[PDB]
């Protein structure tokens, strides 16, 4: 529901919004594939 | 008729938040 908004935040007003009680469903976002971007220097995708 | 208000409580950061179900019987409690 936050990812599928229909409001988009601003670039001067960045949203910025804390997490508890949650857990970190990665397998979602790894689901589609679509990691293009994969410039993670200095961490590993294994170590998770 | 209104006696549920709230005083200023200005929220500045109120990141945990644990809304949950809850002669007389003598209420015991410890802290
Ligand atoms: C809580 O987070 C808010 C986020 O805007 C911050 O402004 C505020 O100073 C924080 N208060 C704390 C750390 O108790």
């Amino acid at each position: 529901e936050v990812f599928n908004a229909t409001r988009f935040a601003s670039v001067y007003a960045w949203n910025r919004k804390r997490i508890s009680n949650c857990v970190a469903d990665y397998s979602v976002l790894y689901n589609s594939a679509s990691f293009s971007t994969f410039k993670c220097y200095g961490v590993s995708p294994t170590k998770l | 008729m209104e006696s549920e208000f709230r005083v200023y409580s200005s929220a500045n950061n109120c990141t945990f938040e644990y809304v949950s179900q809850p002669f007389k019987n003598l209420r015991e409690f410890v802290f």
